[PDB]
């Protein structure tokens, strides 16, 4: 019932919100 | 691409359907993973 991002050793969660932040901008 | 977008369409809306449980009471390779989704699709869905 909640999406997870449980598939690393971290580097993978907060890259994902700067990459969309940066696909919006662009 | 477009099985990918196919996937994630289903790893949205539909959960209760990925069942390939053997014997019963097994839930197993389900579309409890995206990657894990993906492959199925991929390697079932398109030779079926």
């Amino acid at each position: 019932v909640h999406y997870v991002l449980e598939e690393s050793s971290g580097y993978m969660e907060p890259t994902l919100r700067i990459l969309a932040i940066l696909h919006t901008i662009i | 691409v477009v099985v990918y977008l196919y996937t994630v369409v289903a790893f949205n809306f539909f959960r209760k359907f990925y069942n390939k449980s053997e014997d019963g009471d097994t839930p197993d390779m389900k579309c409890d993973d995206m990657l894990t989704c993906y492959m199925f699709h991929m390697y079932v869905g398109v030779r079926a």
